[PDB]
């Protein structure tokens, strides 16, 4: 899976780098933009990315969940290639899609449209208090203090610390939180009517 | 510091605390008091193109006391950060007012904290003037970083930002 | 462990440097030894020190830039140079026969400017985790003081001896560690029945304020939040609901946020708390 | 103290400045704030007379130097002040009106309202002294024409303003409306400022 | 005043246009005014030399002002020959010499950017090479010569500063700003020094 | 090997209108970025003024001759260089009017003094001294009637310099300002003095600045942000060009 994975975020890569439509790289200097100003994120409007490589959309539109941290990975790799001179500490971007799709109403969203990419409308009607997602999670051995690190996407398929000492048996669960090396993100609750 | 720049005008008129040092007779015409002389060693509040040369001319008549604005809290808040104080709250011509009581009291040491502050704070505001928006058909911290800059930042920045929207609009034509 | 020494003693050559830390230790000691020399007294000096951030930058930018950035690394061996300080210049009286056993390290406090850290319940967003910051807001709940233990000092009735042992909990050290069943060891290596030595023991008080941003300064149409600060020991009761207050912590996260099977798409956070300085 | 009515009319002056700084509305100067120079200029009256009912009590009374000197001293710094505002206000009101001529002298004569019978006389006077410039030796180049380069010797015009016939150097244009040309930039340039052409 | 606002201190990007269009360039005319041995009105221009547009034979590459060659592209009547460090591997060996010295900046023409934007506007179709590679490379020098500049602009003392290489428009973009800042820093310094 | 060069040189060694427009952006270049009002070229302004003239006239009767092959590219190159030419004059001649009305007093001042090392007719041109009288004249008459008709004969000086603030208003000296060191204008590099020959081999001027007392080494072709103060006397002899 390393080799299509990799793929994808090279296509991905040189969507950001090649697109133009007249004179002027709308997605490196959005991405340049950006970085200045400290805003690590990428507006990626969906006709463009219809319009450069129909394959990628539809490999998007497919399984989104699985495409979108390849694509926030290309656009990281990207941001370091365009804002750091080579010879890091970079978050990972994050991708904020913009569609024109026809919008379905939020009483069709039914059994389809599972795990697919929906655009829709309503009026927000609560908003939860921040929360704190992880994404480096530092982590470290019960008993043989063998410390690693864990990557987290927060794309849910449809991860857990693992249930192995992964390098004397020391147990099932050896895995306790590092909680002052660890890197989290803020995440938010609506609720649409 | 232009006889006619507004800026230089404006950062002229601001009271500073200054007391008096001679029981001088008949002044004080809208300081409270017209006809009622000034009182010896009374604190007062004189604007600076008046306290300035009140201050060197004769004993001085009025000593200058050290202003909020660069007492010992503000010197620490810019050592700490610098790219987030809200340098206009505290004095809209900030900037202004501090190379004049340098000039006036030779200050080798709010000099050396001032030079220092206007670089890392230029380092921001060009980051922010030279990051222009681009429509794919303003930013959150460049609107929430503007508030915080003093009237002559807020000509340098404008200036910088119009240079680079115009070598944008020129190059992308 | 070569940098916390280097911590340890870059922070030493600090309070040496301003004596008037060095200065309030002394006058903290004297007034707590003319206390115990001298009744219906209570009132004993806590065993705290409210260093300036500002003379720890002038001094110690990189020192200065660690406490504030990440204290979980840098407050520790500062809090042991400042105990081993005390110690040092103590003046060495004769032991009570459970000073020598409770545990009374030397805690610090900050003040002076913060600048980017000068945060409010509202903006205390997730990238200030684990970094030194000051909340302003008002205080809505405190819990009951409850005492909780960090060490359990045993007497064992066959040698003559005493073994004790330290208690670890998320809420009381910055640094990670393992945490403890809380259950007092009653057999010893060597197959020995152990009494606990209540008294010679250490218990320290804890309690969990609720500070709120203040009503006015709520955006149009949200309503405050709030966040949940752990004060300890000197701090308890230091506030009582509807103060307006500044509390000064480190905002810490604790937790595994589902990651253990039991939650594998349920997408809750972290329980994220300041402890309270 | 005796400066806030100067220190209120900077304040209204710098309003102006960055009204008209704003891109290129060329804004009418702020009708000129006469009610404030007179307030100020009654003010600088009174500090004169002052100085004068002191100087003379001075003389017939006994005073000695110090608040003879004093006194005076303040009331000098007081109307210098109030020199300063009046005289950068005026100044900036002054380069303003420089402006607009400059870059009106081919565009339009024009509410003069706004302007004073001093501002009205020095700007009349201004726009001869600016045409005296044009026609003494530098008559060969245009000195009130474009500051911008000449990048396109040939480019396309949309009329916008219908004016009948206008004669060229050599032909005419039949300025009818919404009708397009392909001509040189060099004989459109006035035409363009004006307001009766458009496209580039 | 006279003279505007925004051209007080600085260059508007349509002058540094126009004083880049004053430099020679080599074109292949499509045409030819060489009188044979065996009428017609000669250029005989005031602010140039005349002598290589008289004499141009087509196909024939000879160097005329760059205004000239972009009046003469206007219609079909010549051809300009894009300058050798605007190629592939001249773009590719520049790009490379900015990664390997990173306290540097390359040595390109003056007028590089300026260069390159009127010809990809007004000569899209006299490159050897595509077009659509040229200008990605153009911009990948941009971004790493702003990179460069902005970790440069940490060290605007009061004294002066060396910006070696530079570009014309680069230069241009960043006078009022690094011209206004030390500026200040010196009312600062010479305030001080007030002794 | 023994060099041959001088004998090559030897063998070959048996005001122009391009000049004189090269001088022109020199000066326009100059003009734009210096903070000083810098000395009017009249020699060079009279003979591109004649220039603009003489082709205007040709223009004129090249152009009658046609209206009686149909080559008219030289006829359009001509009509499009004049007007570039007389661009750049505009342009010149508007930024030394805008710098007049900048530093008029100051410029009166040194009209006024007699022991002043310059002239206005050696640094301003016939129509720039008309206009720079005719200006001061009338903003004086309005700034009287206006503000000083109501002020005392001692606060009534439209150049009063012993003021609490000095309201002559002198060129920023210590601006900064992009140089290139273009290196002695001729080509000959030994020829030329205050030439001192930097290690690496580059040669370099030397320059000094009072307020910090230091040395810096001004290498050829390089570009640098000096103060213009320090940079007047090389700029004065066209060894530096403000970018
Ligand atoms: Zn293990």
């Amino acid at each position: 899976n390393d080799d299509d994975n990799t793929e994808i975020i090279k296509s991905f890569k040189n969507f950001i780098l090649e697109f133009r439509l007249d004179s002027q790289f709308i997605y490196r200097d959005q991405l340049r933009n950006n970085i200045l100003v400290k805003n690590y994120s990428l507006t990626v409007n969906m006709e463009h990315l219809i319009g450069y490589n129909e394959d990628i959309y539809k490999k998007l539109s497919d399984e989104p969940s699985d495409i979108i941290p390849l694509f926030e990975t290309a656009i990281t790799q990207v941001a370091k290639r365009i804002s750091i001179l080579s010879r890091n500490s970079l978050p990972t971007f994050q991708l904020i899609l913009n569609s024109n799709a026809n919008q379905i109403p939020l009483r069709d969203l039914d059994s389809e449209h599972v795990s697919k990419i929906v655009r829709l409308s309503g009026i927000i009607i609560s908003t939860s208090v921040l929360s704190s997602r992880a994404t480096y999670l530092s982590i470290m051995c019960r008993n043989c203090r063998h410390t690693t690190s864990i990557t987290i996407n927060n794309f849910n398929s449809i991860v857990s610390l693992p249930r192995s000492c992964l390098s004397k048996n020391c147990g099932p669960d050896p895995y306790i939180i590092i909680h002052e090396s660890s890197k989290f993100i803020d995440q938010q609750f609506l609720k649409l009517q | 510091m232009g006889y006619y720049d507004i800026d230089d005008v404006l950062a002229d008129g601001t009271e500073f605390p200054c007391k008096f040092q001679y029981d001088i007779p008949g002044l004080g015409y809208l300081e409270n008091n017209p006809g009622r002389p000034i009182t010896k060693n009374t604190k007062l509040s004189l604007p600076l193109w008046l306290a300035r040369i009140l201050a060197i001319v004769g004993v001085p008549f009025v000593e200058l006391l050290p202003p909020d604005m660069f007492s010992t809290k503000v010197m620490n808040a810019i050592k700490t950060d610098p790219v987030a104080l809200d340098l206009h709250s505290i004095n809209s011509h900030f900037f202004s007012l501090a190379i004049k009581w340098i000039m006036l009291f030779s200050e080798k040491e709010l000099a050396n904290v001032v030079s220092e502050l206007l670089l890392q704070r230029a380092q921001e505001l060009n980051h922010h003037a030279s990051s222009l928006s681009i429509d794919l058909n303003t930013n959150i911290a460049t609107s929430t970083f503007l508030l915080k800059l003093e009237e002559m930042e807020k000509e340098i920045y404008k200036k910088s930002h119009e240079s680079y929207k115009d070598t944008k609009r020129w190059m992308f034509k | 462990d070569a940098v916390f020494g280097d911590r340890v003693r870059r922070f030493q050559e600090f309070l040496d440097t301003f004596t008037s830390y060095r200065d309030s230790v002394r006058s903290i000691q004297v007034y707590n030894s003319n206390n115990a020399a001298n009744s219906t007294s209570l009132n004993i000096l806590p065993h705290r020190i409210i260093i300036s951030l500002d003379d720890l930058r002038e001094f110690d930018r990189s020192f200065w830039s660690g406490i504030l950035v990440e204290p979980a690394y840098f407050i520790p061996p500062a809090e042991k140079a400042l105990t081993d300080l005390a110690d040092s210049m103590d003046d060495v009286p004769h032991p009570n026969a459970s000073a020598v056993s409770s545990r009374h390290p030397w805690k610090l406090s900050f003040k002076g400017s913060f600048g980017a850290h000068a945060l409010s319940p509202r903006t205390l967003t997730a990238q200030h985790l684990n970094k030194l910051v000051s909340v302003e807001g008002i205080v809505t709940k405190t819990s009951l003081v409850r005492p909780k233990l960090i060490r359990s000092v045993h007497y064992a009735a066959k040698t003559g001896r005493f073994h004790y042992r330290d208690y670890t909990d998320a809420t009381t050290t910055l640094t990670t560690r393992i945490p403890t069943p809380a259950i007092y060891p009653t057999e010893d290596t060597e197959g020995n029945k152990l009494t606990t030595e209540y008294g010679y023991s250490t218990f320290i008080d804890h309690q969990r304020i609720t500070v709120q941003e203040m009503p006015e300064m709520a955006p149009a149409g949200q309503l405050p939040r709030s966040i949940d600060v752990i004060l300890d020991d000197d701090l308890v009761d230091k506030t009582k609901p509807g103060d307006r207050v500044n509390v000064v912590g480190v905002f810490k996260s604790l937790g595994a946020g589902g990651m253990n099977q039991s939650n594998s798409n349920t997408l809750i956070g972290f329980k994220t708390l300041i402890l309270g300085n | 103290m005796y400066g806030d009515l100067g220190n209120k009319l900077v304040l209204e002056a710098k309003r102006t400045k960055q009204l008209y700084a704003r891109s290129n509305q060329d804004v009418n100067l702020p009708m000129y704030h006469e009610d404030i120079i007179r307030n100020i200029l009654k003010e600088v009256s009174n500090l004169r007379k002052n100085t004068e009912y002191l100087k003379e009590q001075q003389q017939l009374g006994m005073l000695d130097d110090k608040v003879a000197k004093c006194q005076y001293f303040v009331t000098l710094l007081c109307m210098e002040r109030n020199k300063r505002c009046l005289l950068a206000y005026q100044r900036l009101r002054t380069d303003i009106l420089d402006s607009m001529a400059w870059n009106n002298n081919g565009l339009d004569l024009m509410d003069t309202n706004n302007l004073s019978h001093q501002e009205q006389e020095y700007l009349k006077e201004y726009c001869d002294l600016i045409t005296d410039l044009k026609s003494g030796d530098l008559v060969d180049i245009d000195l009130s024409g474009s500051l911008v380069p000449p990048s396109d010797v040939f480019i396309d015009v949309r009329v916008l303003k219908d004016a009948g016939e206008i004669q060229t150097e050599y032909g005419v244009f039949n300025l009818i409306k919404d009708s397009q040309f392909f001509v040189r930039q060099s004989d459109v340039e006035r035409l363009i400022q004006q307001g009766y052409l458009q496209k580039i | 005043m006279s003279l505007p606002a925004h051209l007080q201190q600085t260059f508007s990007p349509e002058e540094i246009q126009f004083i880049v269009e004053n430099e020679p360039i080599k074109i292949f005319p499509r045409i030819t005014t060489r009188q044979k041995i065996r009428n017609h009105t000669r250029w005989q221009l005031i602010t140039t030399d005349d002598k290589a547009l008289n004499n141009m034979v087509a196909m024939r590459s000879t160097e005329v002002v760059l205004w000239i060659a972009l009046l003469l592209k206007q219609q079909s009547k010549c051809s300009i020959v894009a300058p050798q460090w605007l190629t592939t591997k001249e773009l590719d060996r520049k790009i490379q010499y900015e990664k390997t010295h990173p306290d540097r900046f390359s040595e390109l023409p003056w007028n590089w950017l300026v260069l390159a934007r009127i010809l990809f506007n007004k000569a899209k179709d006299d490159f050897h090479d595509p077009i659509h590679e040229l200008r990605g490379k153009i911009q990948d020098l941009r971004e790493i010569r702003q990179i460069k500049v902005l970790k440069g602009l940490k060290y605007l003392n009061e004294s002066h500063l060396q910006l070696d290489n530079l570009s014309l428009l680069e230069i241009n973009e960043l006078r009022p700003f690094i011209t206004e800042i030390m500026d200040k820093l010196r009312e600062i310094h010479t305030a001080s020094l007030t002794a | 090997d023994i060099n041959i060069d001088d004998i090559l040189a030897e063998l070959d060694k048996e005001v122009s209108p391009q000049q004189d427009f090269s001088d022109l952006m020199k000066s326009w270049k100059n003009e734009r970025c210096s903070p000083e009002l810098l000395p009017y070229p009249h020699q060079l302004m009279k003979r591109l003024l004649n220039r603009i003239s003489m082709q205007s006239q040709l223009i004129e009767n090249i152009s009658m001759g046609f209206l009686d092959n149909e080559s008219k590219l030289p006829l359009l190159c001509m009509e499009t260089e004049l007007e570039r030419l007389k661009f750049v004059i505009r342009s010149y001649i508007r930024c030394r009017l805008s710098k007049i009305d900048k530093f008029s007093l100051y410029l009166r001042q040194l009209n006024e003094d007699e022991n002043s090392l310059i002239s206005l007719t050696d640094l301003l041109s016939k129509d720039e001294i008309k206009y720079h009288d005719t200006h001061s004249l009338i903003w004086l008459k309005l700034v009287n009637d206006s503000i000083l008709k109501y002020m005392p004969e001692e606060l009534q000086a439209i150049n009063d310099t012993e003021g609490s603030v000095n309201m002559i208003d002198e060129p920023d000296w210590n601006k900064f300002v992009f140089i290139h060191v273009n290196g002695p204008p001729d080509g000959k590099w030994n020829e030329d003095p205050l030439l001192q020959e930097n290690e690496f081999g580059k040669p370099c001027y030397t320059v000094t600045i009072p307020d910090l007392k230091e040395e810096v080494e001004l290498t050829i072709g390089s570009i640098y942000v000096m103060r213009y103060e320090v940079i007047r006397d090389l700029l004065r002899d066209d060894k530096v060009a403000l970018i």
